[PDB]
C-alpha cells in the first residue's frame, strides 16, 4: 500500500534533522514496513 | 397550432443533438440554479496537524490556511441559429430536421469546448499548482510512429506521478489530446491487430483506462477568440499555449458552471429580405474556478 | 404469380448490397423527395456560434454574401442491367440469387463512384474569384512540389512529398473558414501503399490505424482515406485531355481531389423499383431497375487537390 | 441392416467432407441436379448508366462477349479404401471413426487442390503473377526475415486488386503450409501462444492488411497442372515461390445430386470394398486477373 503524504506528527521524530545518528529518521528515506499487530 | 408542436420536436432533437457531438459534458461541474446570474464555489485544501486536550481552545488552529472562495458568472449569450426557407419545414422533413439539427448542435458544444478548455493552461500559466513535462528537445528530431506512442505515454508515468503529492484521487479522469497525436496512435498502446473489445470502447467514443485518467479527444482546440492561448507565442512567459502544448490532463473537479433557463429556441419572422428564422439560446459559458493543480507537455 | 415474385425479391438485395457497399452514401449529404425531380438545399459559408452584450445584432458579414443556397434537379434516369435466361434463374434459388445479387451490387458502386468523383473533378473550372469578396472566394486547388515527378519513382520517393502536401491542407482549410472536422480527401488506389511506409517504416502494423471493418484510415492532418478506383478522373464532365489548357484541375497528373462535408447533393425520385421485358429480337429477358436521379450539383467554397507540377 | 451401418457411415463421411474442407465457402458453386453442365454470368464490373432521354445503348451491348462461362463435370471425382470387416461390427467404435476420415478427408483432399492448381494457369499465356521480394530465399533464412517482404508481397497484391476495379477486399492468402510461419513471426515475435490473435477461431486468420487469410498442407496435385515445371518460361509454377492469391468467385464447378455411397463384394482379395462418388471439377470463371509472389 504506497502513501499519499508521510508527515503528520506523533516528525515527532527528527525529521527535518539530516542524520544526527538516528538513521531510521524522514526523508532519509522511504523504507519503512511493519506487520500486523 | 401544429406548425407549433412541430418546433418542440425540433427542440428535442436538438438537446439530443448537443451529445454524441459532446465533448464534455461530465468530467466537469454544473447546475440548475434559477435566475442566479451568477454563482460561487470554495477553495480552501486538504492539510492537518496537531489535536485538542480537554485545554485551551481549537481557534487558533486556523491562522494560515487562507481559506478561500470563488465566484463566475455568464458572459453575453451563447448561441448560433438558422434561416430556415421551408415550406418542407412543416412535412416531409426527416431528411432536412436532421440536417438543420446537426448544424447548431455540434457546433453550439464546438463553442463550449474551448472556453473550458484553454483557460486551464491559462491556469497553469499565471506563472492549480504547476506542471509541465516533456521528451528530448523538439519534435523536429522524433518523428516516426510507435515512438510517438512511446515519449508520450513516458511522460504519461510522470503524469500520474504529480497527480500525487497535490493529492486528489485518480479516481476518475480523463485527457483531451489533440486528434493528430491522439492514442499514442494506438501503436505503441497497442501492437495487438484485432482486438477493441480489449481497449473497452463500449460505443461513446472513449478509449478505456491508460495509466492515469483516461484518454478521449475531439478536434483540436479552440475558443475565447471565438481568451489567451498563444498558439502563435512560444515563450514569453508562458508556455503552456498550443504550438507547442500536448493531449490535455485534467484534474478532478477543477471546473463547472452555471447555466440559467437552460436552452431555449425562439421562432421568427425577420421579413427584410428573408425567408424565416428559428432561435435557440443559451446563457451560460465560463472560464474559471480555481483549480486545484494541473498541467500538460511540450518539447523543448 | 410467382414470376411476378421472382421479381419481387429482386430489388431488396440489391439495395442492400448496394448499402454495405460503397466510398459514399454517407460522407455527403442526401436528400430525399417524393415527385420533386428537383430540389435545393442550404451551403455552408457562414456560421458559428457567438457571444454578445446586447449593444448589436449580426448578419452584415451575411449581407456582404454571395448567394445563399442554389438547387439542383434530375438528370437522366440510372440502372445497370443483363439479359438473362429466366427457368434457370426461377431455380437455383440461394446460389443463384446470390450470384444476381453480386452482379448488381458491383454496378451500382461503379457508377456512384463515377458521378461523385465527376462532379467534384469538375468544381473548379471556372475562375470566379479575383473580383470581389476576397474572402467570398474561395475554392482553388492545389499544392505541387514533387520536382514534377519525374526524378523519383521510389515509395519513399513519393508520397512523403504529399505527406507533405496535404500538410498545407488545413492551412488552406481554416483560410476559407468553414468547419474542417469530417474532411476526407478521396484518392488513388495505388501510392498510399507510399504513404503508409512513409507513416510507419518496417513494422508491418497495419492492423489498428486503418481501423477494422471499414477500409479507411483513422487521420493524417484530419481526414478520410480510401483508395479507390478512377485512378483517371470523372471525364467517363471532367476534362480527360488537357496537360493544362486551361483547367490545372486535371487528369494523370492527378491526385488529391479532397473536400467534406455539404460540398456536392443530389436526390431520388423514389426508393427504388424494376421490370422486366421480352424482346425477341434479343430473344430472352431485360431486366431494368428504376434508381439514381439526379446526383449533379455543388457547393463550395472547399473543394481542393493535388498534382505533381 | 448392413447399408444401415453405412446410413450412419456416410454421414461421418459428410461430416468427414466438412472440415479438412477448404471451401463450402471462398468462392461460387451451383445446386443442378441431372444437368451434365451448368452456367452463371461473369457480368463485366464496369460500365454505367445513366442516361439522356434518347439513346439505344448498342455497342455497350456489342464489345463484350459477356456470356456465362459454361462448366461442366470432368469423369467422376472420388477414391475409396479395401478393408476387412472384423472392425465392421457397430460395436467398438473407433472404427467408423479411421476409415470414413481417409475416405472423407480424402475426397475433399483433391477437388480443392486442382480448383486451386488452375489459378497459376491463369496467366502462363503469351492478370497478376506480379512480384519480386528480394533475390532469393537462400538469404533470407530465419524467421521474420522472411516475413516483412511476405506482407510487403500483400500491398502490391492489393495494387493489382485494384484499377480492374474490383474488390477483392475479400480473400484469403492461399499459401504454403510451413513458410507461412513467416506470417505469424512478422506479425508477432513476442508470442507465445498465437492462440488467440483474436479470432483464429475457426481456421481463419482475421484481416491482414486488407484480405483474409488461410493456410493448408497438400497443394502438390502456386502447384498447377503444369506444376512441377522448374522455370521454362513460366515462372508461376512451384518452388519460385509460395504467393497465390484470388477473389470473389474466380471459380467454383458445379454438384450432382450427391456423394451418395455404397459396398460390394471383390473376390479378389476381400472381405468387402466400399465406394463413394463425385460429380465436380475445375472451378470456373474469369480472369479477375488474380496471381501470385515470387522472387528473383
Amino acid at each position: 500500500v504506497e502513501v499519499p503524504h508521510l508527515t503528520a506528527g506523533g516528525h515527532v521524530f527528527p525529521a527535518n534533522k539530516g542524520e544526527g545518528n538516528v538513521k531510521v529518521a524522514k526523508d532519509n528515506v522511504i523504507g519503512l514496513f511493519m506487520h500486523r499487530s | 397550432d401544429k406548425l407549433a408542436l412541430f418546433l418542440k420536436v425540433f427542440g428535442g432533437e436538438v438537446l439530443t443533438a448537443f451529445a454524441r457531438t459532446s465533448v464534455t459534458t461530465s468530467r466537469h461541474m454544473v447546475r440548475s440554479i434559477s435566475s442566479g446570474k451568477s454563482a460561487q464555489f470554495p477553495v480552501l485544501g486538504r492539510t492537518q496537524a496537531a489535536y485538542l486536550a480537554p485545554g485551551e481552545n481549537l481557534d487558533d488552529k486556523r491562522k494560515d490556511i487562507k481559506h478561500t472562495e470563488k465566484v463566475i458568472t455568464i458572459d453575453g449569450l451563447l448561441t448560433a441559429d438558422v434561416l430556415i426557407y421551408d415550406i418542407e419545414d412543416a412535412m416531409n422533413h426527416y431528411d432536412v430536421r436532421s440536417e438543420y439539427t446537426s448544424q447548431l448542435g455540434e457546433s453550439l458544444a464546438m463553442a463550449a469546448d474551448g472556453a473550458v478548455l484553454a483557460e486551464i493552461a491559462g491556469l497553469c500559466n499565471v506563472e492549480g499548482t504547476a506542471t509541465v513535462i516533456e521528451t528530448t528537445q523538439n519534435k523536429a528530431a522524433l518523428t516516426d510512429q510507435v515512438a510517438l506512442g512511446k515519449e508520450i505515454i513516458a511522460a504519461l508515468t510522470k503524469a500520474r506521478a504529480a497527480l500525487t503529492k497535490n493529492y486528489v484521487p485518480a479516481a476518475d479522469r480523463v485527457f483531451y489530446c489533440d486528434p493528430d497525436s491522439y492514442s499514442a496512435i494506438l501503436a505503441a498502446l497497442m501492437p495487438n491487430a484485432a482486438n477493441y473489445a480489449a481497449l473497452i470502447d463500449p460505443e461513446k467514443g472513449s478509449i478505456r483506462n491508460v495509466m492515469g485518467f483516461e484518454v478521449v479527444e475531439v478536434p483540436h482546440l479552440t475558443a475565447g477568440g471565438a481568451h489567451v492561448f498563444p498558439a502563435n507565442k512560444g515563450e514569453g512567459n508562458v508556455k503552456v499555449a498550443k504550438d507547442n502544448v500536448i493531449g490535455l490532463f485534467m484534474h478532478r473537479s477543477a471546473v463547472g458552471t452555471v447555466k440559467l433557463r437552460d436552452l431555449a429556441l425562439e421562432r421568427a419572422r425577420r421579413a427584410n429580405f428573408q425567408a424565416d428564422q428559428i432561435i435557440a439560446k443559451y446563457a451560460m459559458g465560463h472560464g474559471g474556478l480555481r483549480p486545484e493543480a494541473a498541467g500538460a507537455v511540450v518539447f523543448k
